[PDB]
């Protein structure tokens, strides 16, 4: 709604690939690559986010009621991620962009 | 490396 959760996009923090998906998203050709997936640590999820000349991601603490990041509490990773789509600003970054290859597109 | 961080994305920006 105002934030994301439904109209947003990176609320997929349940069963996908691990470092692989983020490395893929962080190393993709275009900027914007966003993706949340499981990490090897318990209560430790992560968020892949590729920004123009800037890239950084780490572990998020998930609880069966309210997930929390390394600074604030959030209703499921999708909440803070939805906030990012709503307030991204990074030119082609808005939690709703694929990773187009310079060579292909 | 491939499986070990701590503070991910907390603020808009």
């Amino acid at each position: 709604g105002s934030p994301g959760i439904h109209e947003s996009k990176e609320w997929y923090h349940a069963s996908l690939t691990r470092a692989q998906a983020e490395h893929m998203l962080m190393r993709v050709p275009r900027d914007g690559a966003f993706l949340v997936r499981k990490r090897n640590e318990p209560n430790s999820y992560a968020i892949s986010f590729r920004a123009e000349g800037k890239i950084k991601h780490c572990r998020v603490q998930q609880e069966g009621q309210t997930v929390m990041l390394g600074n604030s509490e959030f209703d499921s990773l999708v909440d803070l991620i939805s906030y990012y789509e709503k307030h991204p600003l990074y030119r082609k970054m808005k939690l709703r962009y694929p990773i187009n290859e310079e060579n292909s597109s | 490396d491939t499986e070990v961080y701590e503070s991910p994305y907390a603020d808009p920006e």
